[PDB]
RNA sequence: GGAUAGUGGCCUACCAUGGUUUCAACGGGUAACGGGGAAUAAGGGUUCGAUUCCGGAGAGGGAGCCUGAGAAACGGCUACCACAUCCAAGGAAGGCAGCAGGCGCGCAAAUUACCCAAUCCUAAUUCAGGGAGGUAGUGACAAUAAAUAACGAUACAGGGCCCAUUCGGGUCUUGUAAUUGGAAUGAGUACAAUGUAAAUACCUUAACGAGGAACAACUGGAGGGCAAGUCUGGUGCCAGCAGCCG
RNA sequence: ACCCACUCGGCACCUUACGAGAAAUCAAAGUCUUUGGGUUCUGGGGGGAGUAUGGUCGCAAGGCUGAAACUUAAAGGAAUUGACGGAAGGGCACCACCAGGAGUGGAGCCUGCGGCUUAAUUUGACUCAACACGGGGAAACUCACCAGGUCCAGACACAAUAAGGAUUGACAGAUUGAGAGCUCUUUCUUGAUUUUGUGGGUGGUGGUGCAUGGCCGUUCUUAGUUGGUGGAGUGAUUUGUCUGC
RNA sequence: CGGUUUCAAGCCGAUGGAAGUUUGAGGCAAUAACAGGUCUGUGAUGCCCUUAGACGUUCUGGGCCGCACGCGCGCUACACUGACGGAGCCAGCGAGUACAACCUUGGCCGAGAGGUCUGGGUAAUCUUGUGAAACUCCGUCGUGCUGGGGAUAGAGCAUUGUAAUUAUUGCUCUUCAACGAGGAAUUCCUAGUAAGCGCAAGUCAUCAGCUUGCGUUGAUUACGUCCCUGCCCUUUGUACACACC
RNA sequence: GAAUCUGGUCAAACUUGGUCAUUUAGAGGAACUAAAAGUCGUAACAAGGUUUCCGUAGGUGAACCUGCGGAAGGAUCAUUA
């Protein structure tokens, strides 16, 4: 087996072993670098109220807020299901964020 | 065998080793 | 069938003289993927219960014995022989007086001493001259004790190294 | 048998009557006049000991 | 100082505490005698050197010594061990790792032959002796040189072709036939004389000595590695071959 | 605090590699058969084995140090194409599913195949792609199965009788399921066709479809397959054969 | 023609047009294969079998169809969209004998089946408009294992064949069983299709619940999607390459 | 000028121990390797059906498992504000 990957845990580099973080769903001791660490920046209510508590709702505007689930995956974890998917060898090299 | 493990085994094996030449002192 | 019938079951030894059957022998056949080694010992617990299965009563020696002994003497050897399962064939009366022959079957399971026996009974006279000839069959049982081939028969496997039988 | 059952189980031709190939140089004579000299037919390749042309 | 031919911790007295060491002291191993050399063979090397020369050791071990210029000799002696001989039992004689021979060991290695003529050596010495040394025998240790037919003719085929109305002579040259024929040859023997210490053998020959039956080439191999059988009979996962592949 | 340009120090990417590299890749893993800047260390097929032993160190666990005998033809590495994956995307198809229909499975009956049974209940085919199939709806035939009998359809070759017959036929009833001369009872036919042996064949719904041919079926009627240049790679290969629609 | 789509490839809706689903359906159908099936289509066949007491052939009787019981195609029904009577009454594919025995109208006999005379036909000519069925009309019974449903049975009357019991089939009257729409499951299907209905040749002397064709009646519901199933690529991984057995 | 003989000295060898090296019987144990091929599972390889590994503790019937830490040779060179 060769490297499949120039970074593989990515951020370390310079820096001998770095901390780690528990994942969320496995609770798989990952450490914070190999971690697929996305961002859940999701409301507070789901899109299919809303009206229904704004109608109800004492005040205008309101505070309406997002609840800012900084997750983890373990890599594993995340394949199964998140972002990670699987990429050509070729297509291995990029970097950018998907989408947008 | 998985070599960890094989090397385990023979960790276990020189433990039995060492009570069987210290049974003649 | 080369063994069972060089390394037989009853004695822990050979021979002779097996049919042996053989009807019918069942295969699938195969490829196989049998023996030299299946078959390769199939006929041997084969042989040895057709061996045993129908009697063996077990042959021996018997080496021919052909003394040329005097007249005047060499009654004695008459007694040697009688003593050992002996069979006399021949007594060949020479031309010379003082010279004749005992042409003689003799086991040579019982042959141990036998010119020692045959000295002291005739005196130091005649000499023995014997020789290989023909095997021939004995009465006894081998699973049975009490028997001549059965008492050979257990003492040659204890010279092996058993089991027993 | 299961001991040299093969060398017995042979039907033994006999060494036939056939003249003296010649020793030393005149040896390789032939050899020289079997390669260089009398040169062998050939439809694609050389062959040094030809077959019966049959399958 | 003692000793020694003599230098010296070579030995002795008294004194000092040195001496060597990771730039491997010390220890162990060596199926190690050293060197010359040997094989291999671009260069660099590796491995070997018991062995024809030069050193060193040893004469069953380990000691001790006589004589002698030179010996810690062993084809000198004394002893002890180890081994063994000869006996009339009181006692004697020994030492092939000189040569030959034998055992033993082992995969493993020669004849108890003839000679001082050479080579040299020794002495009281031209004159004697010398298993030092030479001479053969045995000798597939190595190495060197090379016979296992050659030239014909006739008889049947390949190649040049004067010309290719179809041939074919075959005028010219090559290969095949138990044809056949003339011409040599040492493999051998053997007067001789060589050779030689005497012989052998070599070189030389008086005299004989070739005709396929003789005066005879084996070894290995014949799928690949790697040169070369899809021939004929067997064999039939066996028996076997096969460095490897198989 | 930025912008922009350049700079010493740090941590990593992109492209071509003309340089390296077995390649993956690497601006170091370059400046190496055009072989030499300096230095330390480690490895010499795989195993046996980080074992045995001996040190040495440890409270011990264990470490450091470190064997061979024996064993074996490969162990690897990297990549290529396949095949496969309880991997992820993108397709297709009423042999997938929806929205429906007709159903079948239940009932009885046919008719396949199991299973049992039998003297035989002959066998082939067992997920789709065996199972109303063998064109197989068998009263005998078919027929391979069983119980019984008949016949030579025993080519040719060589020999023993070679007419004092080589051998073929044969009504009658017992025989025999039986106007089978199947034969034993018979004493008339038949003329070298044969019969007795030994080579050798011929036939065989015998055997093996894992020895084969052809045909079929099936992958799949799915959309796949290939090469020629040209490029990329030492190379197996690949690109062409593809982001989308 | 119209939108719709980078105003491409094409798709979608109207108009006309016999036909606007590749116009409908098949026929052939690549590379590579599979140890699929066939040695029981084969004088297609290798080699093991055998080769006269033949595993050859041939006769004669059986047997493949036997039944506690498993599944698999099928048929008939569980009726009132019916059943039973009459009446009306319209197809297409076909197929068919002269050296045999085929299709067989028309006339008489017979409740039938089926006989018989006679024809026509080697066939767009005769069978044959194959006036097939389901259908359509007027009546009987009305939702009761009832006239639904015909199985099992008994007896006879026919027909094929040399031979019909282990009913060959048909017809006659009688027997009236199970089954009031079928659980888990799962098959087939998108238009003159499905479903119903019958015909038809195939095998066949005789047998149709079978089959390849045919025409009649003729819907429901999508006209999509990857949820399942299968397959296909693609990227990825792979100690696999006799390739997930 | 002999035997004989008093000290020395060199020191064989023996005696009876002690000690290194090399050999070599050794009951037993505990291994490791070849294997015809058998049981028991099926650990790993596919996310190999709990991702593999390593170090290291504990446990087991065997592969193995489970802590802790680590590594991807990972099933990810990727989530922007
Ligand atoms: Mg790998
Ligand atoms: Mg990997
Ligand atoms: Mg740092
Ligand atoms: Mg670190
Ligand atoms: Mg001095
Ligand atoms: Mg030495
Ligand atoms: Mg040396
Ligand atoms: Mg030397
Ligand atoms: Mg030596
Ligand atoms: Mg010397
Ligand atoms: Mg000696
Ligand atoms: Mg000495
Ligand atoms: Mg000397
Ligand atoms: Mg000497
Ligand atoms: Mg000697
Ligand atoms: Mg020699
Ligand atoms: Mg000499
Ligand atoms: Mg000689
Ligand atoms: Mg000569
Ligand atoms: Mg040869
Ligand atoms: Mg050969
Ligand atoms: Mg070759
Ligand atoms: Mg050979
Ligand atoms: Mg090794
Ligand atoms: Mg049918
Ligand atoms: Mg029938
Ligand atoms: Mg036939
Ligand atoms: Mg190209
Ligand atoms: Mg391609
Ligand atoms: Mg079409
Ligand atoms: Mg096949
Ligand atoms: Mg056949
Ligand atoms: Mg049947
Ligand atoms: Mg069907
Ligand atoms: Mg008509
Ligand atoms: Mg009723
Ligand atoms: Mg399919
Ligand atoms: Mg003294
Ligand atoms: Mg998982
Ligand atoms: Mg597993
Ligand atoms: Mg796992
Ligand atoms: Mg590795
Ligand atoms: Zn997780």
């Amino acid at each position: 087996m060769p490297k499949k990957r120039a970074s593989n845990g990515r951020n370390k580099k310079g820096r001998g072993h770095v901390k780690p973080v528990r994942c969320v769903n496995c609770s798989r001791s990952v450490p914070k670098d190999k971690a697929i660490k996305r961002m859940a920046i999701r409301n507070i209510v789901e899109a299919a109220a809303i009206r229904d508590l704004s109608e109800a709702s004492v005040y205008a505007e309101y505070a309406l807020p997002k609840t800012y689930n900084k997750l983890h995956y373990c890599i594993s974890c995340a394949i199964h299901a998140r972002i990670v998917r699987v990429r050509s060898r070729t297509d291995r090299r990029i970097r950018a964020p998907p989408q947008r | 065998m998985r070599a960890k493990w094989r090397k385990k085994r023979t960790r276990r094996l020189k433990r039995k080793r060492r009570k069987v030449r210290a049974r003649s002192k | 069938f080369q063994w069972a019938t060089k390394e037989g079951p009853i004695f822990g030894e050979e021979m002779r003289s097996v049919r042996v059957n053989i009807l019918d022998v069942t295969l699938h056949a195969d490829a196989i993927h049998r023996g030299g080694g299946q078959i390769i010992p199939t006929m041997r617990r084969a042989t040895y219960a057709g061996f045993l299965l129908a009697d063996p009563k077990i042959q021996e020696p018997v080496f021919l014995v052909e003394i040329q002994c005097p007249e005047q003497a060499v009654g004695g050897i008459y007694s040697v022989l009688n003593k050992k399962r002996g069979q006399v064939v021949s007594e060949e009366q020479r031309p010379g007086t003082p010279l004749f022959t005992v042409k003689a079957y003799l086991p040579v399971n019982e042959s141990f001493g036998f010119t020692g026996e045959l000295r002291q009974a005739t005196g130091g006279q005649a000499f023995p001259q014997m020789v290989f000839d023909h095997w021939s069959t004995l009465g006894s049982d081998p699973l049975d004790p009490t028997s001549k081939a059965g008492e050979i028969v257990l003492a040659a496997r204890k010279r092996h190294g058993m089991k027993e039988e | 048998a299961r001991a040299g059952k093969v060398k017995s189980q042979t039907p033994k031709v006999e060494k036939q009557e056939k003249p003296k190939q010649p020793k030393g140089r005149a040896y390789k004579r032939l050899l020289y006049t079997r390669r260089f000299v009398n040169v062998t037919l050939t439809n694609g390749k050389r062959k040094m000991n030809p077959s019966p042309s049959s399958q």
